[PDB]
C-alpha cells in the first residue's frame, strides 16, 4: 500500500487541528512532523501538492500555504 | 375496455361443504382473490411511486390475471393453475362444450 | 443400526468446540480499525461488506458505525448497493 | 387463496431471449412460508424413524399452538419443531428418547431439552411420567429378541421401579439394565456395545445399573419364564 | 547439550542476520566482534462513602518489581480452572534455575490456591 | 419443621456511577483476568470472603459468591476500594440485594413420582435432562431442586426471609411422600 | 465445493423384507393380508450404502462409510422374490391366510391391490420409414 | 430413476447450504427417505406415471370379480393411442400367439386394450456384451 | 512489535547491554538495535518452536495470578522441579506466559 493511504490521514489531521482553533495556515512539513510520515516520497509530495489539497473543497490556498475553509461551511 | 371489474354473487361461486370442519372456495373466488391481491399491489405501488418497469409488470400480470378470468384457453398463453395439475375453470368453461 | 440416539451430532460439537476456542472478535479502539481500513483500500479499490468483515474481523455493527461516517454507499445496477472506502 | 401459473405453451408465452414474461411470483406471508418450512421439516423428520401420521398431526398441532401463542420467536423453528415431535410422541403413549429425536434433527440434545421445558410452560398443560416400560417394545425389536424376553424384561424393570430398587436413575438406564439382564438369561445373547447404541446410554452408565439390580436377581424375575441360562451363571462386571 | 543448544542457536543467528546486515550495508565486520563480546559476556457505617474502615488489605507488591528470582519463560496453550487447581498444558520454554539453564518441550504444571 | 435453610451462595448489583477503563484496571490489579474475545468484563477475586466480582465499563460492580448479605456488603465496600486504589471516583449508590441460593436436607429419601403426579401444575420431572425434579411455585418467586438423597436447593428469593416460609411450605408436603 | 472438497459415492443397494413399524416404533414382517385389511401398503426398506470422502489441502483424506442408510421404501409386488411369500408352500399360504391360488403380479397401495398394465410403445432404435401424405 | 435423480438434488442442496455456512454435514439427516417412498406409492396410487403431460391409467384397481377376471387383469396391455384412428384398432397379423383375436373391450376401447395369449412371454432384457464379444471374436 | 517475552531475561539483558555499548560508541543507529533485537526474538522462538524435544515436571503451591493482554503472571512458591535426570529445589518462581 503507498500513494493512496496517507491522504486520508493528512486531511484528517489538518481538520482535526482546524477543530482546536488553529485558523492559522501551515507548511506540509509541519504536519508531515508530527503525523510520522517523515519517510514520504518525493513523488507523493508534489502529487499531494498538484491535485490532493488544490481539488478538495475544503482547503484554502492563501499566501502560498494551504488552510482550512471555515468560510465555505456554516459557523 | 375493463376498467370496474364485476365480481360475481356468491351464487354463481358457492364454497362447497365437504365432510368435517371444510371451507372449500370455487376457482372463481381464487381467481378474485389473486384479483384483487395485484389490484391491491398496483395501488400501493403507485401510491408510493414504484418503478416504472415494475408498474408495467404489475399490469401485465393484471392483464393475465382478468384474462384467465374468463378465458382459460388462451392460446400460446400459461393456464390458471390451482396446485396440483389442474387448470381452472374460467366463465368460458363454465359455459361451452357438452358439460357447460 | 442407523439413526442411533446421540447426545449431539459430531459435527455439531466441532463446530462448537471451533468457535469456543477462536471466540467472539473482539471490539477493538478506532484508530487500529481505521489502520485495517486504510491497508484495504490501499489493496483494492472497491470491496465488498462481509469480506470486509472478514478481513477486519471487528463486530459488525461497529464496522458499520465507523464506515458510515468516512464511507457512502453508490447503488449499481449490476448486482448490489455496496460501500465505498474512498472518505471522498 | 392464490393460484399458481402455469408452465408456457406458445410463442406468446415466451419473451425475447428464452425465458417466460408470467412467473410464479407467490403472494404467501412469511409467517405462513415458515410455518410450511416448519411443517415439510416436521414431515421429514417424523419419516426417519417411522412415526405415524398421527404423530405428525398432532405434532403439527402443537408446532401451531406455540407459533400462534407467540413466546418462543427467538428459538430456532427446527428446534420449536423438535421439542413438538417429542410432546407429540410422549403425549400418544409412545415417547422416545430425547437422544432418539435428537438423531433425526440437527438440533442438540441441550437446545431440544431447553425448548420442550419452552414449550411446557408456554402451553400451560403437562404430560405423563415416562415408565421404563413405554421404552421396551422399541429398545427391543430393534435389537431383535424373542417374545418371552419382551415379557421377562417388561415385567422385570416393572418390578424393579415398583420397589425402588434403583433411586432416582433415568428410565432409559433402567430400562436397558434390564434388558441387558434378561437377555443373558435367554439363549439370544447380546453385548454392551449393541445395547447402548441401541438405547443411548453409555457402558459405565449400564454398567453401574446392572452392578445395582444385580444382587436382587431370582426374586425379580418372573415364575413362568424359561430359564436357558441359570440364575447364578450370570457373568458380573 | 545445553552447549549445543547455544552453538546451535548461534550458528542460525549468524546465518539469518547476513541478509539483514548486507540490506543497510552494514559490513560482517560488526557480527563477529559482536559475538565475541556476546561470548565474553556469557562466559455500623449508616454512611458508606468512606472506605478508608479497612486497611492491610493487601500483600507486598514488590515481587513483580524485583524479578530478582528464577522467572519462567515460555507460551502456553491450554489452561484449565477446576475448583482447586490449575491445569496447564505449556509448550515449549527456556528456564534459568539459578543460572543453570533449562528447556522443555511439554509440561504439566499443579498450582494450589 | 425443625431444620433450617443455610444459604451458601449471594449475588448482588450495586452501581459505583461513573465510567472505568477495564484494561487499565487489568493492568494494575492484583487479581484481574480480562481476556477481549471471551467476555465484556474484568473478573476480579478476593481470598478471605472466597467472593468474586466482575468490573464493566458502565461502572455497575456485580459480586458472587458471598456466604452472608452483611458479608456481601462488606465484599461490595472492599471491590469499591479496589477500584479507588486507581484513583477513579467510584461511589456506592443503590444496593440491591438480588439472589441467595439455599442448601438443605430433610434426611429422608422421596418418591418423585407421586410428588410429580400430585403436582403436576408446579412440578416438571424429567429424568433425562436433569436427575432433580424442579419445583415451581407461584406466591414465591422460588424454584426448588428436590432429589431421591433428600437434599433441597432453594433459589431465586429476592430477601433472606424469603427463602424460609417456602421451606415450611414444601416440607409438609416432602412429609407427605415420605419413601 | 466450499478449501475442502467433499465426495459422497453411492456403491450398494440393499432391500429388506417388507416391513410395518407400528406406533410404538416396533418393526415387524407384515404380512399382505394385513396390509389389505389395514389399508397398509406392502413396502420394503431400501438400503444404500455410501462411502463419505473429504479432500483437504493438508491431504488428510477419510474413507469414511455409511453403511446401510435409509433411502425409502419401494413397493413391492406379490409373490416376486422379495416378497414373504415367494418360497411358502400351499399351506403355509393359508396358515398365513392367502390364497394359495392367487397369482400375485400386483402391488398393494393404501390396502388397494394396484396392477400395473404392460404400456405399448414404438419400437426404440430402429430406423422407421412412414407414409406422411398430409 | 427421475426420483434418485430428485433425491441425489436434495441431498446437493442440503450438503451445499451446510458447507457454504462452514461446517461437516451429517450424511443420514441429509437423505429425505420421503421422496422415494411417496413418490412410488403416489404413482402406483393415482396411476398419473410421472411428478406430483403424463399418462394416465397406468395402474389401475385389480378387478377381483371373478379368477378369470384377475388373470385377465394381470395379463392386459395399453396402447396410448387417444380415444377416430382406425388402423390402430384392427387386430394386425402380426398378433398370432402373442395377442387374443378374441378379448377387447366394446366401446370407445375397441382394439386398443388387448390381452396376452395364453403362451406369450414377454422379455426381461438382457445385457447385450456377450453377443458384442462373441461376435467380435467370430469372423 | 512481536511477543516481546525474551528480552526480560539474561541473554535478552546482555544482547541489550550490548546494543547500548554500540549505540554510545556512534557505531549503530537505535532502529538498527530494535531490528536485531526484533531478527533475535523470532530465532529464538523459531529455534525453541524446533530444536525442543524433551520434559520437564514442576510441582508447588500458587499465592498471586493476573492475566491482561494474552500474559499471565502466576507465582509460585516452594517449587520442586522434578525430572528424570535431575531434581532442583527453588523457593519462589514466577511465571510468564503468553501465545
Amino acid at each position: 500500500g503507498y500513494k493512496f493511504g496517507v491522504l486520508a490521514k493528512i486531511v484528517n489531521y489538518m481538520k482535526t487541528r482546524h477543530q482546536r482553533g488553529d485558523t492559522h495556515p501551515l507548511t506540509l512539513d509541519e504536519i508531515l512532523d508530527e503525523t510520522q510520515h517523515l519517510d514520504i516520497g518525493l513523488k507523493q509530495k508534489q502529487w499531494l501538492m498538484t491535485e490532493a489539497l488544490v481539488n478538495n473543497p475544503k482547503i484554502e490556498v492563501i499566501d502560498g500555504k494551504y488552510a482550512f475553509k471555515p468560510k465555505y461551511n456554516v459557523r | 375496455i375493463v376498467t370496474v371489474l364485476p365480481v360475481p354473487p356468491l351464487s354463481v361461486r358457492p364454497a362447497v361443504v365437504m365432510q368435517g370442519s371444510a371451507r372449500n372456495q370455487d376457482d372463481l373466488t381464487h381467481k378474485l382473490a389473486d384479483i384483487v391481491k395485484i389490484n391491491n399491489q398496483l395501488r400501493r405501488n403507485e401510491q408510493n411511486g414504484a418503478a416504472a418497469h415494475v408498474i408495467a409488470e404489475d399490469v401485465k400480470l393484471l392483464q393475465f390475471h382478468v384474462a384467465t378470468m374468463v378465458d382459460n384457453e388462451l392460446p400460446g398463453l400459461p393456464r390458471a393453475m390451482q396446485k396440483s395439475g389442474r387448470p381452472l375453470k374460467s366463465l368460458k368453461q363454465r359455459l361451452k362444450g357438452k358439460e357447460g | 443400526t442407523n439413526y442411533k440416539p446421540v447426545a449431539n451430532h459430531q459435527y455439531n460439537i466441532e463446530y462448537e468446540r471451533k468457535k469456543k476456542e477462536d471466540g467472539k472478535r473482539a471490539r477493538a479502539d478506532k484508530q487500529h480499525v481505521l489502520d485495517m481500513l486504510f491497508s484495504a483500500f490501499e489493496k483494492h479499490q472497491y470491496y465488498n461488506l462481509k469480506d470486509l468483515v472478514d478481513i477486519t474481523k471487528q463486530p459488525v455493527v461497529y464496522l458499520k458505525e465507523i464506515l458510515k461516517e468516512i464511507g457512502v454507499q453508490n447503488v449499481k445496477g449490476i448486482h448490489k448497493n455496496t460501500w465505498e472506502l474512498k472518505p471522498e | 387463496l392464490s393460484t399458481m401459473i402455469g408452465k408456457g405453451t406458445g410463442a406468446a408465452s415466451f419473451d425475447e431471449f428464452g425465458n417466460s414474461k408470467y412467473q410464479n411470483r407467490r403472494t404467501m406471508s412469511s409467517s405462513d412460508r415458515a410455518m410450511m418450512n416448519a411443517f415439510k421439516e416436521i414431515t421429514t423428520m417424523a419419516d426417519r424413524i417411522n412415526l405415524p401420521r398421527n404423530i405428525v398431526d398432532r405434532t403439527n398441532n402443537l408446532f401451531k399452538q406455540v407459533y400462534e401463542q407467540k413466546s418462543l420467536k427467538g428459538r430456532a423453528n427446527d428446534a420449536i419443531a423438535s421439542a413438538c415431535l417429542y410432546i407429540a410422541c410422549r403425549q400418544e403413549g409412545v415417547p422416545r428418547t430425547f437422544k432418539e429425536i435428537c438423531a433425526v434433527s440437527r438440533i442438540s440434545k441441550k437446545e431440544i431439552g431447553r425448548c420442550f421445558k419452552l414449550i411446557l410452560k408456554a402451553l400451560e398443560t403437562s404430560v405423563d411420567l415416562i415408565t421404563t416400560g413405554d421404552f421396551m417394545s422399541r429398545f427391543c425389536s430393534n435389537l431383535c429378541l424373542p417374545k418371552q424376553v419382551q415379557m421377562a424384561a417388561t415385567h422385570i424393570a416393572r418390578k424393579a421401579v415398583e420397589l425402588d430398587l434403583v433411586p432416582g436413575r433415568s428410565p432409559i438406564s433402567v430400562a436397558a439394565a434390564a434388558i441387558y439382564m434378561a437377555s443373558q438369561a435367554s439363549a439370544e445373547k447380546r453385548t454392551q456395545k449393541e445395547i447402548g447404541d441401541i438405547a443411548g446410554v453409555a457402558d459405565v452408565t449400564i454398567r453401574q445399573s446392572y452392578r445395582l439390580i444385580y444382587p436382587r436377581a431370582p426374586d425379580l424375575f418372573p415364575t413362568d419364564f424359561k430359564f436357558d441360562t441359570p440364575v447364578d451363571k450370570l457373568p458380573q462386571l | 547439550t545445553v552447549p549445543k543448544l547455544y552453538r546451535s542457536v548461534i550458528e542460525d543467528v549468524i546465518n539469518d542476520v547476513r541478509d539483514i546486515f548486507l540490506d543497510d550495508g552494514v559490513d560482517e565486520q560488526v557480527l563477529m566482534e559482536l559475538k565475541t563480546l556476546w561470548e565474553n559476556k556469557l562466559m455500623g457505617q449508616v454512611e458508606e462513602e468512606p472506605l478508608n474502615s479497612e486497611d492491610d488489605v493487601s500483600d507486598e507488591e514488590g515481587q513483580e518489581l524485583f524479578d530478582t528470582e528464577n522467572v519462567v519463560v515460555c507460551q502456553y496453550d491450554k489452561i484449565h480452572r477446576s475448583k482447586n487447581k490449575w491445569k496447564f498444558h505449556l509448550k515449549d520454554g527456556i528456564m534459568n534455575l539459578n543460572g543453570r539453564d533449562y528447556i522443555f518441550s511439554k509440561a504439566i504444571g499443579d498450582a494450589e490456591w | 419443621s425443625g431444620i433450617v435453610p443455610q444459604l451458601q451462595n449471594i449475588v448482588s448489583t450495586v452501581n459505583l456511577g461513573c465510567k472505568l477503563d477495564l484494561k487499565t484496571i487489568a493492568l494494575r490489579a492484583r487479581n484481574a483476568e480480562y481476556n477481549p474475545k471471551r467476555f465484556a468484563a474484568v473478573i476480579m477475586r478476593i481470598r478471605e470472603p472466597r467472593t468474586t466480582a466482575l468490573i464493566f465499563s458502565s461502572g455497575k460492580m456485580v459480586c458472587t459468591g458471598a456466604k452472608s448479605e452483611e458479608q456481601s456488603r462488606l465484599a461490595a465496600r472492599k471491590y469499591a476500594r479496589v477500584v479507588q486504589k486507581l484513583g477513579f471516583p467510584a461511589k456506592f449508590l443503590d444496593f440491591k440485594i438480588q439472589n441467595m441460593v439455599g442448601s438443605c436436607d430433610v434426611k429422608f429419601p422421596i418418591r418423585l413420582e407421586g410428588l410429580v403426579l400430585t403436582h403436576q401444575q408446579f412440578s416438571s420431572y424429567e429424568p433425562e435432562l436433569f436427575p432433580g425434579l424442579i419445583y415451581r411455585m407461584i406466591k414465591p418467586r422460588i424454584v426448588l431442586l428436590i432429589f431421591v438423597s433428600g437434599k433441597v436447593v432453594l433459589t431465586g428469593a429476592k430477601v433472606r426471609a424469603e427463602i424460609y416460609e417456602a421451606f415450611e411450605n414444601i416440607y409438609p408436603i416432602l412429609k407427605g411422600f415420605r419413601k | 465445493q466450499a478449501p475442502p472438497r467433499y465426495l459422497l459415492k453411492f456403491e450398494q443397494i440393499y432391500l429388506s423384507k417388507p416391513t410395518h413399524w407400528e406406533r410404538d416404533g416396533a418393526p415387524s414382517p407384515m404380512m399382505p393380508n394385513e396390509a389389505r385389511l389395514r389399508n397398509l401398503t406392502y413396502s420394503a426398506p431400501l438400503y444404500v450404502d455410501i462411502t463419505k470422502t473429504v479432500i483437504k489441502e493438508g491431504e488428510e483424506q477419510l474413507q469414511t462409510q455409511h453403511q446401510k442408510t435409509f433411502i425409502g421404501k419401494i413397493p413391492i409386488m406379490l409373490r416376486s422374490t422379495y416378497c414373504l411369500l415367494n418360497g411358502l408352500t400351499d399351506r403355509d399360504l393359508c396358515e398365513l391366510n392367502e390364497c394359495p391360488l392367487d397369482p400375485g403380479g400386483y402391488f398393494i397401495i393404501n390396502g388397494s391391490e394396484k396392477v400395473l398394465i404392460a404400456q405399448e410403445k414404438m419400437a426404440t432404435n430402429t430406423v422407421y420409414v412412414f407414409a406422411k401424405k398430409d | 430413476r427421475g426420483m434418485f435423480k430428485n433425491l441425489l438434488k436434495e441431498v446437493r442442496i442440503y450438503a451445499q447450504k451446510f458447507i457454504d455456512r462452514g461446517k461437516d454435514f451429517n450424511l443420514e439427516l441429509a437423505i429425505k427417505t420421503r421422496i422415494i417412498s411417496d413418490g412410488l406409492k403416489y404413482s402406483l396410487a393415482t396411476g398419473n406415471w410421472g411428478d406430483q403431460q403424463a399418462r394416465a391409467g397406468v395402474s389401475q384397481v385389480l378387478n377381483r370379480l371373478t379368477f378369470a377376471s384377475t388373470l385377465s387383469h394381470l395379463r392386459r396391455l395399453n396402447s396410448p393411442i387417444g380415444r377416430k384412428l382406425a388402423k390402430p384398432r384392427q387386430l394386425h397379423n402380426t398378433l398370432w400367439g402373442m395377442v387374443c383375436p378374441a378379448e377387447t373391450p366394446e366401446g370407445h376401447a375397441v382394439g386398443l386394450v388387448k390381452n396376452l395369449a395364453l403362451m406369450a412371454y414377454i422379455s426381461v432384457g438382457s445385457q447385450p456384451s456377450p453377443i458384442l464379444e462373441f461376435l467380435e471374436e467370430w469372423s | 512489535m512481536a511477543y516481546q517475552l525474551y528480552r526480560n531475561t539474561t541473554l535478552g539483558n546482555s544482547l541489550q547491554e550490548s546494543l547500548d555499548e554500540l549505540i554510545q560508541s556512534q557505531q549503530i543507529t537505535p532502529q538498527l538495535a530494535l531490528q536485531v533485537l526484533l531478527q533475535f526474538d523470532k530465532a529464538i522462538n523459531a529455534a525453541l518452536a524446533q530444536r525442543v524435544r524433551n520434559r520437564v515436571n514442576f510441582r508447588g503451591s500458587l499465592n498471586t495470578y493476573r492475566f491482561c493482554d494474552n500474559v499471565w503472571t502466576f507465582v509460585l512458591n516452594d517449587v520442586e522441579f522434578r525430572e528424570v535426570t535431575e531434581l532442583i529445589k527453588v523457593d519462589k518462581v514466577k511465571i510468564v506466559a503468553c501465545d
